[PDB]
């Protein structure tokens, strides 16, 4: 998902490849930007 | 018999840059759980759009004052992402890895003056090619806004990418005397009773600037 | 066939004309993906060598084809023998860079670095001739430059290519009848 | 246990023309956009068909002009594409890069006199064995066309590939004293006024020509 | 689709191996060339 | 993580009989076209069945003459494909690039002699273990055919392969003294009037000959 | 067809591996072969 290219799949189990993420219970920077407002705020002629 | 092979010259060195993957050797590590941090951020580009930073004036300051004198450049400078007055934005700090750009670059103006100090500003694209204007009056010809101070203290402007090829470069040649993407030129067309107000100016990224072909190149 | 002259709309007359019979052609030798596609040896610098395909000379096989068009396009694998490592910066890159690592860096593998680039240049094509100045060509026109101590050997190979435009292709001038070869023969 | 495998000698070296690619170190960049540009071309034989260009003719002119004596040949010379006469056409700058050949060739003729100048002539292929013919009588039994001016000032031939092998060689091996694949002959028949006139010819393959085996031979 | 003749599939994606090309909105000498008259413009006569 | 893998010792180096192909450097060539020539041949032991070549006798000629006196062998000579007696024939030529055949080979005899000159003959195949026949009627126990001459001039014997083991050397070892094969041992039992005439002879693969294990060892 | 023992199928295409045959518009020896005469002539008895 960074930097790779291989069509292939890897032949080490994704265990052993990386570490693996555990859960408990482009976010922020994405929504802000979304959120900018592109209008105008006047009244437009013409 | 066993599978033959050939073990081709030119291919196998270590590429710093390569598209595969070591392999492991200390298996099954679970990680303490990090879901739902703040404040993540995904691409460099999101921030320089949502986070607008300085602009850099004469005497190291981040806006410019109002003059009372015949002259009414309040500043002009190159339309490049190298040029000093970007220097210490985040989009020139970002602009420094890659090679190449297109898009627009979103100026932004805040008034800081009084409520009985007022003004009417102008500024404008000066694309390559011919000076850039010196006067309010010779630069009407290029794209251009005008806008005066209010119950609103901002105002943004988008300057456009327009170019012969498809993308520019984020440096500048040591050859390149005049700059190559044009200037912009910011004007007071008056003003009652502003004088020592500043303006103060920051600049984004638009919604189509994109940054391509990423380059390390000493720098900092 | 008479035809005007003058028109430049192609007449194409066959054999058929006088009886003869027009026969099939295989035509893929011709093609020009196919045939600019096989490296070709060029002088290199010591160190530091900007790729630019108009470095291949002019006479041979890919140099003569390249130069028959006036815009082209195409991807590049390079073959280089080296001394270290061997940097490669894309198009725009201040010079400077070529001695950052991060940059695609290829640690030294003997006998040559074989390497496939994108094209990178900000034009949507570029053109072996230019007339701005009038020799010179814009120095956007390269695919990136490449530097390692001591670069002995470069080959060029361009990959997927589009020419547009002809321009003249010129064989040697024989200055007898016909241009007379030793030919390999048993 | 792991997978086992020879690595076979005699395989593996870089080859300068092998099938297949490099690794690749730099992904994901994207192009400006070139869908639609004008002129391109995709084999260069379409452009070799449909672009006569000039034969060299004594003098180093692409015409012949009307001779006005006894002698009616106005231009004989090798039907190879190392001769001399074709030694500036972009056919012969392509065939070069090549080892053989076949199909047809086409000659065109444009008479460039004035209203009043008319004359008629006979274009011959002569082959290989027996000397080329000297006379239109002589060159009347091969294979042959003849043609007056008019309205149309052009005439296009169609020459033959006739050969005891199926392809031919584009070069000419310094032992061949006489041309292995014959002469084209043209002659003059006569000409009412047209002294001095010029009739200026090209020469582009034709819907069979085939050109194969690529070579490299220094040569420019 | 040139010089190339290995049957099986590239191990990288195509995003790796090659640029990618975009768009906007033997193509011309192709054209050119079957357009070529072949014909006669005389009378034929045997 | 990439694919690992052993690359094994012993395994490798080129062998000048290995049942692989190299890799190949310049594609896409057509070749002129070749079918329906004549005279294809795909097994060299159907030439050698359909083509029977000459024998040599004593002299360098193809054939024995009919003798007038007591003695009747008009040839005898070991059953080797080795043998003088076969070292022209086509069948030979084949044999020495093999080291086993077995199955038949047959024997040829044509009668040359005029219309009023006859003859009866004997051929008989001796096998190894006692010394081979000197007359007809010591032979007569062996496996044999007699024919004479009339209308038809020909007559073909097919030699039967009979050893203890299921193939036999076609070379001849320097310490074989007695052929291990055996004698084809050819009589005269009578003749009117043929003094001086020739009969000649061949031989062809029969049927089910067979020779297995290709070997190249100087010879020619 | 010759002396060749891989089951799997080459990495090249035939296009590359081998010339191409073209046609136009064990043959003979083995026709001559199968159709040698193996009879008798004569009548035959016992």
């Amino acid at each position: 998902s960074g930097n790779t290219g291989s069509i292939i799949n890897n032949y080490y189990m994704q265990q052993y490849q990386n570490s693996m993420d555990t859960q408990l219970g482009n976010d922020w920077f994405s929504k802000l930007a979304s959120s900018a407002f592109s209008g105008l705020f006047g009244a437009l002629l013409a | 018999g066993i599978f033959p092979v050939a073990c081709s010259d030119g291919y196998g060195g270590l590429v710093t840059t390569d598209p595969k993957t070591a392999d492991p050797v200390y298996g099954k590590v679970f990680n303490p759980p990090r879901n739902q941090l703040p404040g993540r951020f995904t691409n460099l580009l999101d921030v320089a759009e949502a986070c607008p930073t300085f602009l850099r004036f004469e005497g190291g300051v981040p806006y410019v004052t109002t003059k009372t004198d015949s002259d009414r450049v309040l500043a002009q400078f190159d339309m490049s992402l190298a040029a000093k007055h970007m220097s210490n934005t985040f989009l020139a700090g970002l602009a420094q890895y890659y090679t190449q750009y297109s898009g627009t670059i979103n100026l932004h103006f805040m008034f800081t003056g009084p409520t009985d100090a007022k003004a009417r500003y102008m500024v404008a694209y000066a694309p390559p090619g011919m000076e850039p204007p010196k006067t309010p009056e010779a630069a009407a010809h290029c794209i251009h806004a005008e806008w005066d101070t209010g119950l609103n203290s901002k105002f943004t402007f988008s300057i456009p990418y327009l170019s012969a090829a498809d993308y520019t470069y984020t440096a500048s040649d040591v050859a390149e005397t005049t700059n190559v993407q044009g200037w912009v030129c910011l004007f007071q067309i008056t003003h009652g009773k502003a004088d020592g107000d500043a303006l103060v100016v920051l600049a984004s990224a638009g919604k189509d600037f994109e940054l391509r072909l990423p380059v390390d190149a000493r720098a900092e | 066939t008479t035809s005007a002259g003058e028109s430049a709309d192609p007449v194409t007359t066959t054999v058929e004309n006088y009886g003869g019979e027009t026969q099939i052609q295989r035509r893929q030798h011709t093609d020009v993906s196919f045939i600019m596609d096989r490296f070709v040896k060029v002088t290199p610098q010591n160190q530091i060598n900007i790729l630019d395909l108009m470095q291949v000379p002019s006479h041979t096989l890919v140099g003569g084809l390249l130069r028959a068009s006036t815009y082209y396009f195409s991807d590049l694998e390079i073959a280089v023998k080296h001394e270290g490592d061997l940097t490669w910066v894309p198009n725009g890159a201040p010079e400077k860079a070529l001695d950052n690592t991060t940059n695609p860096t290829a640690y030294h593998k003997a006998p040559l670095t074989r390497l496939a680039l994108p094209y990178t240049a900000p034009h949507r094509v570029l053109a072996t001739v230019y007339n701005g100045e009038c020799r010179t060509l814009p120095t956007s026109f390269n695919y990136g430059a490449i530097k390692a101590t001591r670069v002995t050997e470069l080959l060029y190979r361009m990959k997927r290519a589009e020419t547009y435009c002809p321009r003249p292709l010129l064989a040697i001038h024989p200055t007898e009848a016909r241009h007379k070869q030793k030919i390999v023969a048993p």
